RNA sequence: AAGCUCGUAUCAGUUUUAUGAGGUAAAGCGAAUGAUUAGAGGUUCCGGGGUCGAAAUGACCUUGACCUAUUCUCAAACUUUAAAUAUGUAAGAAGUCCUUGUUACUUAAUUGAACGUGGACAUUUGAAUGAAGAGCUUUUAGUGGGCCAUUUUUGGUAAGCA
RNA sequence: GAGAACAGAAAUCUCCAGUAGAACAAAAGGGUAAAAGCCCCCUUGAUUUUGAUUUUCAGUGUGAAUACAAACCAUGAAAGU
RNA sequence: GGUUGCGGCCAUAUCUACCAGAAAGCACCGUUUCCCGUCCGAUCAACUGUAGUUAAGCUGGUAAGAGCCUGACCGAGUAGUGUAGUGGGUGACCAUACGCGAAACUCAGGUGCUGCAAUCU
RNA sequence: GGGCGUGUGGCGUAGUCAGCGCGCUCCCUUGCAUGGGAGAGGUCUCCGGUUCGAUUCCGGACUCGUCCGCCA
């Protein structure tokens, strides 16, 4: 917060300081991606995480995801 | 047409010009205004390809000079004979109407075909007279 | 399981490339015509590379096609040269394979001193029979993934026929 | 891996009409056949609709409205043991007298049969159906070959002949009849009534029956089970010609069944959709067995 | 300089549309005109012969004349303080049969139909179209539908 | 300005209903074109740098490309989609239906096309609102430097700027 | 992408994938896949006679274009163009 | 109901990978004297329907399939926008009043229908 | 500040969508005079695009040499 508000004075006009109801930088809450992340249906990338949908080919949703799955 | 018309700002160096109805080629292009208010006047030198004399003529630059149309061609000698060349064309055409050069240019051109040169001859056409400035010698197909 | 399944030679097709236009070039398609039996075409060329000196257009190559029997013939002549030895590397991912020979001596055609001496390419293209769903014109289609040629049939083929081994590599 | 295509070419690929994309229909010639002189409002514009099968020739005579083509009349090459021909069922010939047929079926439903003859006695000359004064004009109609190569002695041709022999007005040159000679341009009348009456199989039934007779077994064994040599086939196209101007009525087969006779045993024999709770069933089945730790 | 020419500005009027380019179907040329048909005016970019112009996109107009492979209609164009006629010769890939004079027949075939048919009772045929006019009483009940109580909501970030 | 032909209509800077047409605002980029941030997994007969290697179409790291699944941000001269406001037409008597006359057009054909004869349907005659009269013609004046305000918008740092 | 002597990054041949990512004289934008693209065959409708219509618009001219009529032709099996 | 010929709308029809197909019909298939066309009877032309085969084409089915289509009070009455005020704000811009009203997203469902003629256990 | 021209082997340059000559370095031949043949030598100022291909066609950038920048 005192790193942004640092910054705040290099720009004109106004800007806010707002602590995010999301968990990193995904679009999830925190408790949705905590109830997500217990079972296995989020798996990690380099930075990002991938998630499981309910569509999509069987084969290819058991090779990736197999924690889920594994029930 | 044979010959086409242009404006004096839109004609510059090396190019082909029509002064005293003479085609001439340009070797200097000075523009000077006439009074602090007036237009520049384009003063023109130019030499005549065909005579080597040298002309010049001013005018306005909004004025509109006459251009000739220039074709150079390339041709192979086959013989010289009382000052007339005698050329053969791509395809096997063959003319004997040009005249052989009178200068160092013919004196050189017939040393080189009296020792045995191939000679490629250069000839240009401007306004119905013709005349050869230049030639080289083919460096293959001997 | 196999009723129609047979591999078979849809053609051999022959070229040279003699690169440049003029009396190799008819010396080159009357060799071509006299293996063959039939007239040879000419190949322009599309590109001028002025490595090679081509230009466009002066039917720098010479090829034929050859269908049947007589095709399984000169296969049989061009093997024999290459003492039914051929790389894994010389057939296609398709099942089609081709083998490239110095000489028309080793074909036993005999030297004259005029023709001179050309080398050869050979392509041997495979196919099982129904393949005139793709080539005629009503009801244009694409053959099945099943009955497809493919290489390790092509190699099984050229193990059991013509009594050859592949190279390993 | 290398036979892949992306969700993005999916999405913007255009398909093609249905009938280009089965390959049967070239679009480019349809349009300058069915279409119509906009001053002749509501006049349908007739095809003579020529198609060949593998052993079978289908004649059809087709206008065109906006729900679909409409056929007047039809005709195939199958009914000719009918009217007498029982081999060479796609032959130049059995064309000629499948377009005869069409020709004389349609002049007879439109009543138009009593005038406009035909070519009674058939040479093999080229002319079309003529006006008749003070009277009706002949049937127009106009070919639809579809995909097929036009070719100098193409059977498409020997349908043409046939049909404009029985009485159809359908325009044509004769440069692809089977004798016209290129260089000199005329058509020779005694090799295209040959092929006519059959002459080119009949003369390769003698060439080859009089040196290689394994051939003649092979092929053409028919013809020795119904002991028809080679001469004689003139005279029952010729019987066959007379036949179809006697009667083309077309009565069509008793069918052996009904419709819905047909339809009980091709129904049991088709396979089903399968539901979406069966479909949730499988895939619930599907995933406590893979994914279920074997 | 300026541009004016004849399909100036016409880019996205006459691109084909999205994923139907390729030839046109066979209806349009099946379909037939008569004089003093009521037609609407859409171009075909495909079709490059017998084309309109960019003002007459959109418009409606009137059959006067059929040739064989076009129609002549005819536009009221507004040039100053009147409306002109102007006479169009289009190729029938870019004209159509206007769906609302067809609604309109079906309207007066139908309302003929009612006349026919009232006028052996004589019961007041009623025939004019009217308007939505305002709804009229009604008793709502609760039996299962008690209101629910709704207040505004608090301000959130919802980022 | 002079009127003329008529007497409530072959009207309307309006709405409704029905039916068209459009590519702006918005939106989109794990959709095409183009721009663009970051890692991840792969590909080396198929890269470059180092280190180990006799060397090796050798090895190990690293860095570049290409592919695969993601991720951040954009477009006056990009786009699958796509408003609002404006905009075309229709809401009958010059209409609908029935019957049959003409033709040198057209059809295989009294088939159709166009214009017709005779007959039937009238004040809810075909949505709303208003009509202040509706339609038509001749002749001629002055004018042809404009400017301002809200909204959209271009050039410009901007302007009582263009 | 996968192959074939010289032959390799680029010469010619063969197969597979390929909604156009190519080409269509030129600027740009549209349009086009048994084509409007590439190759081949035949030709001169790039002809005659005057009208009507669209754009710019005063509904003048000029330029360009559209659909017909009356001939005479080209091409194709033909519808047609 | 299957199949063929000609279609209409032109992916609910396309694409990827498998599986099945009784009968009939298509198809592959056999042949080069004749018409015809090719470097090559591979395509095209012609002949036989004979020597064979459902392997392929074709049709149908399968896939928490890709795509495409339909619907939703799913997002969202959100973004945008017509009209109004001597409304707020230094401004940038923003609320309210009377109206109109998206797209992406999410979820659910679906995966050709049909005209004319012929023919089929 | 704006406009025009300019770069090719050492030099002169020419040019179709890199050539010679004179230089350089060798070799050979024959004076009075020579001449010939080989080579080494050029990213066509540079970078892109276009085009089968660009010195050539276009755009951008660099260098250098010019010509204007006036009335109040």
């Amino acid at each position: 917060v005192e790193g942004l508000r640092r910054a705040r004075y290099k720009f004109p006009g106004q800007q806010k300081i707002i602590l995010s109801k999301k968990w990193g930088f995904t679009n999830l809450d925190r408790p949705e991606y905590l109830k997500k992340r217990e079972a296995g249906e989020v798996k990690d990338d380099g930075a990002f995480v991938k998630f499981l949908s309910k569509k999509g080919s069987l084969e290819n949703n058991i090779r990736e995801f197999p924690e889920y799955f594994a029930a | 047409s044979a010959t086409y018309p242009m404006q004096c700002s839109a004609l510059r160096k090396n190019g082909f010009v029509v002064i005293k109805s003479r085609p001439c080629k340009i070797v200097d292009m000075s523009t000077s205004k006439t009074g602090k208010h007036g237009h520049a006047k384009v003063h023109l030198v130019a030499i005549d390809i065909f005579t080597g004399k040298k002309l010049e003529d001013l005018s306005p630059s909004t004025h509109n000079m006459e251009v000739p149309v220039v074709k150079r061609n390339e041709y192979q000698l086959l013989d010289i004979d009382d000052g007339f060349l005698s050329l053969m064309n791509m395809d096997g055409d063959t003319k004997d109407d040009v005249k052989a050069p009178e200068g160092e240019l013919g004196d050189s051109l017939q040393t080189a075909f009296d020792e045995g040169k191939d000679l490629m001859v250069t000839i240009i056409s401007a306004m119905g007279e013709e005349a050869a400035i230049s030639f080289k010698e083919a460096a293959r197909t001997d | 399981q196999n009723p129609m399944r047979d591999l078979k030679i849809e053609k051999l097709v022959l070229n040279i490339s003699v690169g440049e236009s003029g009396d190799r070039l008819t010396r080159a398609s009357k060799v071509l015509e006299q293996l063959s039996g039939q007239t040879p075409v000419q190949s322009k060329a599309r590109y001028t590379v002025r490595t090679f000196g081509i230009r466009r257009n002066e039917k720098i190559a010479v090829h034929v096609t050859v269908r049947g029997p007589k095709a399984e013939e000169i296969l049989e002549r061009g093997l024999k040269v290459k003492e039914y030895q051929l790389r894994d590397r010389n057939f296609s991912a398709t099942g089609n394979f081709g083998f490239g020979i110095d000489e028309h001596i080793d074909l036993g055609i005999k030297y004259d001193p005029s023709i001179g001496i050309f080398g050869m390419d050979f392509y041997v293209v495979m196919n099982r029979p129904g393949a005139r769903v793709t080539r005629r014109k009503r009801c244009k289609g694409t053959v099945g993934n099943s009955h497809k040629t493919t290489k390790e049939d092509t190699v099984s083929w050229f193990k059991q026929k013509y009594d050859a081994d592949v190279l390993d590599k | 891996q290398k036979d892949a295509k992306s969700s993005a070419y999916s999405s913007r690929f255009q398909t093609p009409f249905r009938r280009r994309r089965e390959g049967k229909t070239d679009y480019y010639q349809r349009k300058r056949l069915v279409t119509q002189h906009k001053a002749k409002y509501n006049t349908p514009k007739y095809r003579l609709v020529v198609r060949f099968t593998n052993k079978d020739i289908i004649c059809q005579i087709i206008s065109s409205t906006i729900t679909g083509d409409v056929v007047l009349a039809a005709a195939y090459s199958h009914e000719l043991p009918r009217y007498g021909i029982t081999h060479g069922l796609t032959n130049w010939a059995a064309a000629y007298a499948t377009g005869l047929l069409i020709a004389r079926r349609t002049l007879q439903k439109l009543g138009l049969d009593e005038t406009y003859k035909g070519v009674e006695e058939v040479e093999g000359e080229y002319e079309l159906t003529e006006a008749v004064e003070d009277g009706p004009r002949p049937f127009k109609v106009f070919l639809d070959i579809g995909l097929q190569r036009t070719t100098t002695g193409a059977r498409v041709f020997g349908a043409l002949k046939g049909a404009s022999d029985g009485g159809l007005y359908v325009p044509h040159s004769e440069n692809r009849f089977p004798g016209w000679d290129f260089e000199t341009e005329e058509i020779d009348p005694e090799l295209l009534r040959s092929y006519i009456f059959g002459g080119h199989v009949s003369q390769y039934m003698e060439e080859l029956a009089d040196d290689d007779e394994e051939r003649f077994s092979e092929l053409f064994k028919g013809y020795l089970a119904d002991d028809i040599d080679a001469d004689s086939l003139e005279d029952i196209y010729t019987s066959a010609h007379e036949a179809i101007r006697a009667d083309p009525a077309f009565k069509p087969t008793e069918k052996k069944f009904t419709k819905e006779q047909y339809a009980a045993e091709s129904k049991k024999y088709r396979q089903t959709k399968l539901s979406k709770e069966e479909r949730a069933a499988r895939v619930a089945a599907k995933i406590a067995a893979l994914a279920g730790q074997q | 300089g300026k541009s004016h020419g004849y399909r100036s500005r016409t880019r996205y009027m006459f691109q084909r549309d999205f994923r139907k380019h390729g030839a046109v179907h066979l209806s349009t040329y099946l379909k037939v005109y008569k004089v003093g048909d009521i037609v609407d005016i859409k171009a075909n970019g495909s079709i490059q012969k017998g084309m309109p112009h960019k003002f007459y996109q959109g418009k409606t107009g009137v059959v006067y004349n059929v040739t064989k492979s076009s129609v002549g209609v005819i536009i009221n164009k507004m040039v100053g303080n009147r409306y002109l006629e102007k006479r169009l010769n289009l190729r029938v890939e870019h004209i159509k049969h206007s769906k609302c004079r067809q609604e309109f027949l079906e309207r007066v075939k139908a309302n003929a139909a009612k006349r026919a048919e009232a006028k052996a009772q004589g019961v007041a045929v009623q025939l004019k179209r009217q308007p939505a006019q305002p709804r009229e009483s009604r008793i709502v009940s609760t039996e299962g539908n008690v209101p629910q109580t709704l207040a505004p909501v608090p301000y959130e970030t919802f980022i």
